[PDB]
RNA sequence: AGCCAGGAUGUUGGCUUAGAAGCAGCCAUCAUUUAAAGAAAGCGUAAUAGCUCACUGGUCGAGUCGGCCUGCGCGGAAGAU
């Protein structure tokens, strides 16, 4: 998790998910790619 | 072929034993060993199969000679002159195989006086004829005459292509047994020099001088100020992480003049040290290199009674001493990088 | 003290036990003792076949 | 194998005694290569190793600390009929030993290096004595 | 046909036996014997050349017994004896090693036209010479 | 967009080194069977092996995918009675 004020995709398993009016990544393939801006 | 028959029959018997040792499976489990004998292979194999070669044919050479009825003459001649071809070249092809930079070479006298300083000049005529003969360029940077005849010291730079490589095996101890010039009498007297030959490397510095590895403290000087010297933080010291040294600057009453004068003077302190060290580790490689003339210790002697040059480390003994004085000395370095290779290849355990 | 290892060749190496005593070498200066070969942990000359006994080496 | 070295080199008495008492009764065997000059400690397993240092500290007092070296198995070699044994005593002259009894011993580096130093020099290699 | 089981294709020329590090650790970690090669192995060897790079399969059993199968040597080294040529490309534009005879490729084709694939023996004349230009050699007209 | 199937042929290539075989780095990057398949986009082996993706057939069944000119909002945004 790491929380930055740009969150981009990382690879092709990476989506753009908005939680409680938090832009945030998750990806299935690689727990490194998962961000939160802030 | 004396004793580098010995090596070169040692080199098989090794280059053998790790071909086996490389097909069993319980050595190969681990990768560095596996990837130590795969390095270790190849120069092995190649030396090995040009021996193997060399030594079937001196076998053929020994046997059909001792009969008679046919003039053996000429096939005996053929596969002689063969064998010593295909030895030519086995020589040459595991004496060259990096390192081939310029070098400095100083000579300077030992036992002897007047006398080591005339061989110390001649030593040098040599040097620099074999230099000349060779597209090279030898040019002079110290030099300090030896009253009587040559130098006291000469220090010059070898530059060109391959030099390190074949000069390198001159660092030692020369010694001379001959009528010395300054000899009222007709007696032999017996000196010696000292050869020192070094590689040239850079002189790579930085401005060590990082902010990222500095540790900085701002705070009060101490003295006679008044009301402003106590409410101001004009002292400022610098410590330099890697090294460990720590500068500290209270001089003028603007913190800034201070912080830029301790850093110029920490700079200044790691280039000092840096320097220093530089000079020693130099100065013990050139005292282990160079020896200490006393005409005991020596790698070469010439005799000009006999005209005989001869070395101790390969124990080659030659009498063509006015050749070699001429800069003709080819044919005594090449001897010994043989003998030079042949080790490497055995110190692989 | 300062000892002298006669003989051709020897095995000697430094942490190494031996046995010493009297007998000065005249042009070594500071050389008062001699090393007496044979002894605990010094061997014998090789290929020594005469005056065997002062070099402590085996009749073959 | 574990060669030996005690700290003190002046009081190696004990160590070069209490290693000859101790193998008049079958404890350890001592090597001891041609070459260098040390005290290479034979054994046939580990327990019995563990059994001769801790006698050998506790009996004799001698404090002392065992490297490790790189040795497969040894072998008494005896074959004095023929003279190439004279030349075999010379061309492998490297790995060669002397036991506490003198005989000589192939102090081996592998099974394979072992597996051809008899396929040539045709002489008897066998591991027993006494 | 069987999937891939413990066989991979790897082999220096037949000529010799040569149980050398190419040939030895590739199956020696797998087991078998490896002098045995000398007897199985050269039976085929000593018919066709001397010094001639041939494919083979390794595949080998959990009994530790093998079986082998070759194939026609490949084409990069088979346009070194047919070329003259023994070293290789590197600057396969901007310099070349030598020169190959239009005339000379195709009547060797046939020798691999065995295995290799095309609709008649004038289509495997491109794949054939489709890799000579990456060697490095240049087509003779 | 999901879901079935393929994802092949002499590159164990000289080039380079102990091995670099699609995937260390250097030049080139054609051809064959094809409905399609890079002389390779990614993972993985000491090197192999092994697993995906580009592209292509089948199901499905109607819309779908990106830029431009603009209004208002979101994050980036931590201090001391
Ligand atoms: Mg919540
Ligand atoms: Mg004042
Ligand atoms: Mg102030
Ligand atoms: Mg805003
Ligand atoms: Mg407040
Ligand atoms: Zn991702």
């Amino acid at each position: 998790m790491k929380v930055r004020a740009s969150v981009k995709k990382l690879c092709r398993n990476c989506k753009i998910v908005k939680r409680d009016g938090v832009i945030r990544v998750i990806c299935s393939a690689e727990p490194k790619h998962k961000q939160r801006q802030g | 072929k004396p004793s580098i028959v010995a090596k070169l029959e040692a080199l098989h018997e090794r280059h053998e034993e790790v071909q086996a040792l490389l097909g069993d499976a319980q050595t190969i489990a681990d990768q560095e060993r596996f990837r130590a004998l795969s390095r270790e292979y190849a120069q092995l194999s190649d030396v090995s199969r040009c021996f193997t070669d060399w030594q079937q044919v001196q076998e053929d050479i020994e046997t059909a000679q001792m009969m008679l009825d046919d003039p053996e003459m000429r096939e005996m001649a053929q596969d002689e002159l063969r064998e010593a071809k295909e030895k030519s070249e086995q020589l040459e092809q595991q004496l060259q195989v990096d390192d081939e930079r310029n070098a400095f070479l100083e000579v300077r006298a030992g036992t002897g006086g007047d006398e080591a300083a005339l061989f110390a000049g001649d030593l040098f005529r040599m040097y620099s004829r074999y230099a000349e003969a060779r597209r090279w360029r030898v040019e002079i940077m110290s030099a300090s005459e030896g009253e009587h005849g040559g130098y006291k010291e000469i220090i010059a730079k070898i530059s060109g292509d391959g030099v390190y490589g074949r000069l390198k095996f001159e660092s030692g101890g020369h010694r001379v047994q001959r009528v010395p010039a300054t000899e009222s009498q007709g007696r032999i007297h017996t000196s010696a020099c000292t050869v020192a030959v070094m590689p040239e490397l850079p002189d790579a510095e930085l401005p060590d001088i990082n902010p990222a590895d500095l540790r900085i403290d701002t705070f009060r000087s101490s003295g006679a100020g008044g009301q402003h010297v106590n409410t101001t933080d004009s002292a400022i010291r610098i410590t330099h992480l890697p090294t460990g040294i720590v500068v500290e600057c209270q001089d003028e009453r603007s913190q800034h003049k201070n912080k830029a004068k301790a850093l110029s003077v920490l700079g200044a302190r790691i280039h000092a040290a840096e320097m220093a060290k530089r000079q020693q580790a130099e100065a013990s490689t050139r005292r282990n290199l160079l020896g200490s003339g006393d005409r005991s210790d020596r790698n070469r002697t010439y005799n000009f009674p006999q005209g005989r040059v001869t070395d101790h480390r390969i124990n080659l003994t030659l009498y063509r001493l006015d050749e070699v004085m001429e800069g003709k000395l080819d044919m005594l370095i090449e001897p010994i990088i043989q003998e030079h290779q042949a080790d490497q290849l055995a110190a692989l355990s | 003290v300062t000892s002298y290892i006669g003989g051709e060749g020897h095995n000697l190496q430094e942490h190494s036990v031996i046995l010493i005593r009297g007998g000065r070498v005249k042009d070594l200066p500071g050389v008062r003792y001699h090393t007496v070969r044979g002894a605990l942990d010094c061997s014998g000359v090789k290929d020594r076949k005469q005056a065997r006994s002062k070099y402590g080496v085996k009749r073959p | 194998f574990r060669r030996i070295r005690l700290k003190d080199p002046l009081k190696q008495k004990q160590l070069l005694k209490g290693l000859v008492q101790l193998s008049e009764e079958g404890a350890v065997q001592v090597f001891r290569p041609i070459s260098n000059n040390d005290l290479i400690v034979g054994a046939v397993g580990v327990l019995q190793f563990d059994v001769v240092v801790a006698r050998l500290k506790s009996e004799y007092n001698v404090e002392a600390v065992y490297e490790s070296v790189n040795v497969a198995t040894a072998r008494w070699v005896e074959c004095a009929d023929a003279k190439k044994f004279e030349e075999f005593k010379r061309k492998n002259e490297s790995q060669l030993a002397l036991d506490g009894g003198d005989n000589l011993a192939y102090i081996a580096t592998s099974m394979v290096n072992l597996r051809l130093a008899q396929e040539r020099y045709p002489d008897v290699q066998f591991h027993q004595t006494r | 046909a069987k999937k891939v089981q413990a066989y991979v294709k790897l082999q220096v020329a037949a000529g010799m036996a040569n149980p050398s590090p190419p040939v030895g650790p590739a199956l020696g970690q797998q087991g078998v014997n490896i002098m045995e090669f000398c007897k199985a192995f050269n039976a085929k060897t000593d018919s066709i050349e001397k010094g001639l790079p041939i494919p083979v399969v390794i595949t080998v059993y959990a009994d530790r017994s093998f079986t082998f199968v070759t194939k026609t040597p490949p084409a990069a080294v088979l346009l070194k004896k047919a070329a003259g040529i023994k070293s290789g490309s590197g600057k396969p534009n901007k310099d070349k090693v030598g020169k190959i005879s239009r005339a000379q490729l195709q009547e060797i084709a046939q020798t691999k036209a065995a295995d290799m694939t095309g609709a008649d023996i004038e289509a495997m004349t491109r794949s054939i010479e489709g890799t000579a230009r990456s060697m490095g050699l240049v087509v003779e007209d």
